[PDB]
């Protein structure tokens, strides 16, 4: 049967309705499709879209095309390319998991930059030192530095304050197991690294992360 | 400016979603049928679970129409907060529209302003898993293709505004042969959720945007020229941030110094090649020198920075160029310490 | 942990896809064959239409292999673009695959940044149509076990970003008596797209994922708890 | 083995490419309908610019469909390089059909061909 044959449909459940999915094509499309009514749950890999040129297209900025569009479905998302030629037109892909903020929340806890305490503090790292508060946390403000290493798409979505706060509140969701700070007691945590002391080196940045030191010296380092 | 302009009391419906283009033509009246709203509001009572959806009847014959829109919201939120957020959603997007009729349509500016401002309607879907209404204000009015050609400025808008309305306004609707859904009635024969009227307007005439009716008090415009005339915006849009800060920005990476600093602007830095000499080592790729000079490109919002000829051997830096307002001004708070 | 335990000079390919098991544990020449490095390059050379299939040779008796990973987009890309989607993906790999050696494989996060962004093997298909490669990560050591628990984490990610590279991993390759074909040889003999290498990397060491050298660079990580508790 | 599985003589044909979800369930006479055979002959005369686009009425009850092929060569070939190219084309078409069924489906290779 079809479970011995694939486990793969073209509609599973959990997607989003299919005429919401369309809606998001049709605002990628800055212009009108003119062969609009020809799309259905069936055949919307096949009939190939015409569209109409009054402004530049969204997708390869030019004037216009010799041929139109035509969609494809892989992995949980439609993908849009252009008959004909390939190379004259660029490739954009719409997804349709679920929302983005959780997503953004997703990237910001894989690149370990917060943690959970003992205490119940969240630690966070900024500045290439860990850092942690009671009375105001700092989540929003890693968030915030750290927007500048997510692809392009990510970034200009983190700048309202709301948005920064929902991300904040998934982040303190998933951090459920506790871990333990301060217990490597040979080095000297300074303000923009920590200080090896066994072998006198300086080390800055990744490297001088893995050792959880929670207090500083409150300076920073000048190896002149 | 005859009087057939003057008046427009027909009202062009269509009974079923994605009704063929085969037979529109034709007029069917299994299909299409014309009406007049007391003829219409009859008609509704009459079929309590139709499905109507007005479209205008030939594109060359009465173009006129009111200033209407619908906004999609994607949760459920408190009745004063939609009080609160419809008024500045209401006062945003006169501002930007009366601009591009100042702009493109040779209007004047505070004539349209008081027009729209004065009288308004609004409707509201029952559906709380997604709140959706229309807005239709009553005393403005312009030709399909000022709206067709005014899409671009209504996208800018929804990207870089603070409503949450005005965030997830739908520019689509503004098409060629457009269908708006009368108030009250049903999307598909199964799904009972249908616009409900709200106060103070409850004349059917006063929600759809084809009766036009032009009184002593409504202002008119449209584009001077034809719609296939249009000139996109240069290399640049003005929605996020002035030229010298960008380019500041881009200067600040490159460690050394830009010898040809002064012959970009505006139009010129996606061709220019950024001819450097690396005194120091490439703040890029760590290398001494290149054969061959950088270059810029802008594309989605950004400027992709990357060195021609073999792109390969230098890595690729992307400068984010945000098109946010408020943060702007709180960059400039914080930068004069 | 004794000398055999960090080196494994032995390579064991296919030559056929949809071998039988008996005729892979018979070992007999016709199917199955050992190989060294150097005399690899010499069967492919003399056998310029053979075609390979690399695999792991015991499963409960040897199973530290390297990071691999397969793509397979179908559509053309632009070599900015190109260069512009595999900064990112290897900036999303290596974070998923860091936070879950840290959070169920008890290892040090930082530590597994730093050797999988520092060097790593990248192929490229000679399709003009499509794009595909196999990137292999060459300082990271783990068990097939562990990547069999990371398949869950990996389809999340896929399934979940925007960047076509990262959307398009092929998550199915990850099971039990794996495949991976070798670089330089066809898929059919009627196929005529192969693999080619890349610089800086030409030896062809550098693209067996059943080969297993720890030098200084290395890190190693397997899951503490075994596959029966989890249910 | 029924009737059902050993009788299917009713034509369910769309009317427009692509029928709304909403309304193929409801059997809406405007877009779809069921006709006989003999039904299906007069509707094509009766209309002379119609556009029809025969489908399956109930998939997870009636699956039992015979074997349908679709070329479409945008080049001009002659007849006679035509009649040799077809008969060939059955030959190929025939062996990879029958390689299947006699190794996934268990069919007689001999019988399918
Ligand atoms: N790109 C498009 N081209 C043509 N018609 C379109 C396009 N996008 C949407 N439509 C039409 O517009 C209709 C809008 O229906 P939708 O599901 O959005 O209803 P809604 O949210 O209740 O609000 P409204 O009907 O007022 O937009 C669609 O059913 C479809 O008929």
């Amino acid at each position: 049967r079809l479970e011995d044959l694939v486990p793969d449909k073209l509609w599973e459940p959990g997607f989003i309705s299919f005429e919401d999915a369309i809606k998001r094509v049709s605002k990628i499309f800055i212009n009108s499709i003119i062969n609009f009514n020809d799309l259905d749950e069936n055949n919307f890999t096949t009939v190939p879209l015409v569209i109409d040129y009054v402004t530049p297209c969204a997708l390869c900025k030019k004037r216009s095309h010799k041929h139109p569009h035509q969609l494809s479905l892989e992995n949980g998302a439609i993908r849009i390319y252009k008959t004909g030629n390939p190379h004259s037109c660029k490739v954009k892909i719409v997804p349709l998991d679920g929302n983005k903020l959780f997503n953004i929340a997703q990237r910001i806890l894989d690149t370990n930059s917060v943690l959970l305490t003992e205490r119940g503090d969240h630690i966070v790292w900024i500045n290439n030192s860990w850092k942690f508060n009671s009375e105001e946390p700092l989540i929003t403000k890693l968030i915030l530095s750290i927007r500048h290493q997510l692809p392009k798409e990510y970034s200009s979505e983190l700048l309202c304050p709301r948005k920064r706060k929902t991300v904040e509140a998934n982040i303190r969701d998933m951090l459920v197991d506790s871990v333990e700070t301060d217990t490597y007691p040979d080095k000297l945590p300074f303000k923009n690294g920590v200080l090896d002391l066994v072998d006198g080196m300086f080390y800055s940045g990744d490297d001088a992360k893995k050792y959880t030191c929670t207090v500083s010296t409150g300076f920073k380092f000048d190896d002149t | 400016m005859d009087a057939a302009i003057r008046g427009n009391d027909v009202i062009f419906v269509l009974k079923t979603i994605g009704v063929p283009s085969a037979c529109r033509q034709n007029e069917d009246p299994r299909f299409v049928e014309a009406f007049k709203c007391d003829e219409l509001e009859r008609y509704i009572d009459n079929n309590p679970e139709c499905t109507l959806f007005e479209s205008l009847r030939d594109e060359e014959a009465y173009s006129i129409v009111r200033i209407f829109m619908d906004v999609d919201l994607d949760a459920c939120l408190d009745e004063i907060d939609y009080l609160t957020a419809i008024q500045d959603f209401i006062i945003e997007v006169s501002n930007c529209v009366a601009r591009f009729a100042f702009t493109e349509c040779g209007a004047i500016h505070e004539n349209v302003i008081k027009s729209m401002r004065s009288n308004f309607s609004l409707t509201k879907s029952t559906n709380r898993d997604k709140t959706s209404f229309h807005i239709i204000f009553l005393d403005t009015y312009t030709t399909m293709d000022t709206l067709i050609a005014m899409k671009r400025t209504l996208l800018e808008l929804s990207r870089s505004s603070e409503n949450p309305l005005t965030r997830s306004i739908d520019t689509a609707v503004y098409r060629r042969k457009t269908t708006l859904r009368v108030v009250g009635t049903r999307k598909n024969p199964n799904c009972d959720t249908i616009h409900v009227m709200q106060p103070p307007h409850d004349n059917i005439e006063d929600y759809l945007f084809t009766y036009v009716d032009m009184n002593n008090n409504s202002y008119y415009f449209s584009l001077q020229r034809r719609l296939e005339d249009l000139v996109p915006d240069k290399l640049w849009e003005p929605g996020f941030i002035s030229f010298e800060d960008a380019i500041k920005r881009v200067s600040k990476i490159f460690i050394n110094s830009i010898i040809n600093f002064n012959d970009l602007d505006e139009n010129n830095f996606t061709t220019v090649p950024l001819v450097i000499d690396y005194v120091t080592p490439c703040a890029l790729c760590k290398k001494r020198s290149h054969k061959h000079p950088h270059q810029l490109s802008l594309e989605n919002g950004a400027i992709r920075i990357y060195k021609t000829g073999n792109p390969h051997s230098c890595k690729v830096k992307i400068v984010p160029l945000d098109g946010n307002k408020l943060f702007n001004i709180a960059q400039r708070i914080l930068d004069t310490n």
